[PDB]
């Protein structure tokens, strides 16, 4: 399997997911759901996505494809501006090869180049930090784009983005509480995803 | 009239040509409106296509051919690109669009623009929020994103426009609008702010550095009635000219009242009354003084969609003695209209 | 073109472009029209809805774009709108329209008016009732009522217009205008008189208190030859400038001759033939003056309804000596005319 | 659009909304482009006739109608006509045409003239062959004489424009271009000479009698790419003005480059980049001087035929310094366009 902190990740699973989750996550994800209306959850969705859109641009030239580069430009280009800075997907609605996916960033192109992740860790709040890319994903805040969002604005970006990412989970729940090793499934789920976004 | 629709592009050219005749004593120096000929002519065209289910861009462009001007040296005059501007519209999302267009509290003051040939005093053209004006960005959203029907509102970023009379420049600024309308009533409100340019804060009437602009309205539009009220008020914003010191700028206070009602006849008379107070406050070296003061008995003939004919009388209760020398004396205005 | 027509309305959208050059020897200056690019454009629409049966409305404008200016400090000289009115007309009642329109006197003036470039020197714009003017109401009734078949009359007043020079001023007046019509054959003649604003009474050239125009004409206008007299007198009404002292005014007198032959062969070859002879009589400080004094032969070859070219030749009878320095050299003008 | 197309005349009635704003530093006055709102809009004809099997005749007049500026005393400012011309075209003849159009000299600089906003320094307007210019008579021929395909080649004659400025005027003068196009490959060059008005040889900057313009260009237009270079030079014929004297003239040398380089993604976006160039020599008093010296970045999103937006940076490469006080600093420009 190759875990090194297998033992302190199991823990934090434990806690977040059997302490932080009934009592914080799960919480403010239904009250989330419940009392703000649908077209604000994907007018907020796409504002804070086309931020990280420039940068998965210069981070898709570097994986040495440029017409994707040139598909988050446009979606940025427009979307930035005949969409009110973002909140709008006009390039989404503009044309099918523009639909909308998860960013593109430096600890992509690292696993682009067979840099390699590092031991795969579960902190408390957050949830996963391999160095390589839940940090050299930082390079992007040495960029266009990141490079203006002061603290409370990037916590934010993260607070915000989290409690939609959980809301639209509520269903799938069944599928991880009857899993044998929820703490496998969530791993593994993760090297793969992440290994596919280094192409 | 719309003169191509192919492809999914249509493209509509309209105008009008307007016979109209301004009749008051005198000159017309110390009156309403003036005297004289007042006849002028409008062309344009807008246009729409529709991208796909989801996107539809458009365009418009509006100009006032003047025809009471000779054709010498002044064959110019009061020619002028009223509307210029370009944008989509988004689904149920709403609508962008930027050029030269309308300020946001407009509105609200249409609900009071509705007379024969006068109408809201207050819509003033290149000020600000209240009407047509160089370069506003404009998001708009018709029955809030589809869920509540009736409900309307829209956000305006007002560019910068350092022009060389103080009279039409205007700062950078923002302003916004709601509207509700149900079963034949309407409510609205807007509210408008804006930095104000050097120039502006150099005319000897206006003091402040930051110009607002809000106005209100009510209205029902059903059956074959109109009745319709704004109000409104104004900081650094609206302008004045003392007639006596040959001095322009900027009123530091205004409140303005709008009211309007008019039937509609089944064989095109539609009769109008009408009332519209703008009163100025702190006006330097003035203090208070009325700037319009007026009621407006009137009617237009409808012949069909395409020909009208009218009478606006402004019977004008401005004073003789007003201190900033607004004009005192009434005014008529007769009108033919053909239009396509 | 017409290009809509539902629902009762109908509308043409029409122009043309015209790729022009004048020649004449030296600058231009002292000569009948100049030399250089003369090149120029018209837009206009003509509406026309049916009310009913009976009833029609109708309205039209119509600009000039020159095209022989630059893009820069002088790219608007000689831009104007020429036509723009609207109107009714009732069955076998009449019509009436207002707006800025030709004068009555040009009911009679346009039978020489017939020039490929050149045409009736009499007919000028912005001068009571002989040409373009701006707001006149014009009653008009075609066959008397219905009765008597080719007998036409028109009334028309026309309103003041106190303007900036001169030159484009008139008072308040009235005119008319009676034409007869038959197998061929034309006689017309017409009149109206106005008052004089109180800037044209202070030129120089010039004096009266009420101005005077009125004309005749007869013409043949049947198998395929055209002929034409006319013959005119006005009082008050002609504007001059006299070169020398570098004045304006009015001419006192003028007695105007006119004179057209045409003919039109079946393959679209128009040749033409004319002479044109305006005195002036007691001009202050001159007395008689030669004003217009003139031959033309040229000819337009017609491919068909839209395309055109042309050539026409001023014989400039001036002497080198008139009084009021009008040009004494020839002129002649190439013309090329897309129109739709 | 096609808005009209019977019995042989086909009228179209085409325009286009610009809602634009350009972004700079500052005000923007030691720019490229200037800053503030720069939306415009364009509005045409151009219609064709079919006399018969081998003859067409063909006129076309285009206008463009300012949106930046206010309903004030400054409504006009820009406004102009573009395009007003005619002509007719005989089979394998070629075509001939007059009027307000292109100098010849631009069917080679139109190879880099490209970009979504700005690029073709080059195309001067009023200025002899380069761009649009007054009073042109063209002789194209189209195929030679029906032969050799894609073999073009054009001849013109530039008359006179004694205008205000010695900027806007220019002499008699000729000119001519040849153009070769095979599959996506396409080499063309011109050349163009005419005299200098007494007016233009009175400047400070620029002597000489005569002035001459000539460029060569290279493009690949194929699959979805588009490559371009230009190059001319010219001698007394290039516009300037040296600020720090705020004086006028002509480049009495200059050295031109432009360069152009786009993709057209499937999904719409056609990205942009360029290079652009201009050296002047023997400026009295300066010596050498570049006036346009930078690379562009910019992309335009077709969203149909009608509809596009677009984003244009120039990298501006003048220096603060520059002699001729050319602006120094970058420019940005974004644009939303509806157009039929
Ligand atoms: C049920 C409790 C088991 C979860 C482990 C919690 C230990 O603390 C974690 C860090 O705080
Ligand atoms: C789903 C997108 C809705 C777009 C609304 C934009 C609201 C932004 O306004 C903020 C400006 O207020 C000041
Ligand atoms: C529900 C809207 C009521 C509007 C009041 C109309 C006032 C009309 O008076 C006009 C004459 O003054």
């Amino acid at each position: 399997r190759s875990d090194p902190l297998e033992g302190f990740n199991r823990t934090m699973f434990d806690f977040n997911y059997n302490v932080l989750d009934p009592y914080i996550l799960r919480p403010v994800a239904v009250a989330w759901r419940d009392y703000v209306p649908m077209p604000a959850r994907n007018g907020i969705s796409n504002f804070t996505s086309n931020l990280e859109e420039p940068a998965s641009m210069v981070n898709a030239f570097l994986k040495g494809d440029p017409y994707r580069g040139m598909i988050h430009f446009n979606r940025f280009f427009l979307n930035t501006l005949l969409g009110m800075g973002g909140l709008i997907d006009v390039a989404g609605m503009a044309n099918p090869k523009l639909a909308r996916e998860e960013p593109n960033r430096f600890g992509s192109t690292l696993g682009h180049y067979d840099v390699g992740y590092g031991p795969y860790v579960m902190l408390p709040g957050y949830g996963s930090f391999t160095l390589r890319d839940e940090g050299g994903d930082f390079a992007d805040t040495l960029y266009p784009m990141l490079s203006y969002l002061t603290f409370w604005m990037s916590a934010g970006k993260w607070v915000v983005e989290g409690i939609e990412t959980r809301a639209q989970l509520l269903d799938s729940d069944g599928l991880l509480r009857n899993s044998s090793d929820p703490y496998i499934m969530v791993r593994e789920a993760y090297f793969q995803r992440h290994d596919f976004i280094a192409n | 009239a719309e003169i191509y629709n192919k492809d999914g592009n249509k493209v509509d050219l309209y105008g009008k040509a307007v016979g109209l005749h301004y009749f008051s004593k005198g000159n017309g120096e110390n009156s309403y409106g003036g005297n004289g000929d007042m006849t002028y002519a409008r062309l344009g065209f807008k246009g729409e296509t529709q991208i796909n289910s989801d996107l539809t861009g458009y365009g418009q462009w509006e100009y006032n051919f003047q025809g009471n001007n000779s054709e010498g040296a002044d064959a110019q005059t009061g020619n002028k690109t009223r509307l210029a501007f370009a944008g989509l519209k988004y689904a149920d999302v709403g609508s962008f669009d930027y050029g030269r267009n309308y300020g946001v509290v407009y509105d609200a003051l249409g609900y009071t623009d509705m007379l024969p040939e006068f109408g809201g005093d207050t819509a003033y053209s290149d000020d600000f929020f209240v009407g047509r004006v160089g370069g506003v960005a404009t998001y708009r959203n018709s029955n809030f994103f589809g869920l509540v029907d009736g409900l309307n509102f829209a956000v305006q970023y007002l560019g910068k426009n350092e022009r060389d009379t103080a009279r039409r420049s205007n700062g950078d600024g923002v302003g916004g609008s709601i509207s509700y309308e149900y079963e034949g009533f309407g409510i609205v409100g807007a509210y408008g702010a804006a930095d104000r340019t050097n120039l502006q804060e150099a005319q000897p009437l206006g003091n402040g550095k930051k110009a607002e602009q809000w106005a209100t309205g009510l209205k029902y539009d059903a059956n074959n009635i109109y009745l319709a009220a704004n109000y409104g008020e104004t900081r650094n914003a609206t302008p004045i000219t003392n007639k006596f010191t040959n001095t322009s700028g900027f009123a530091n206070k205004t409140q303005d009242v709008l009211l309007v009602a008019q039937y509609q006849f089944d064989f095109g008379l539609r009769p109008s009354i009408a009332y519209t107070k703008s009163k100025a406050k702190d006006v330097e070296g003035i203090g208070d003084v009325d700037l319009v003061n007026y009621f407006e008995v009137g009617a237009t003939y409808y012949f069909n969609k395409n020909m009208s004919t009218y009478v606006d009388y402004i019977i004008n209760q401005i004073d003789s003695d007003n201190k900033l020398g607004v004009g005192s004396d009434d005014t008529v205005a007769v009108g033919i209209v053909y239009q396509f």
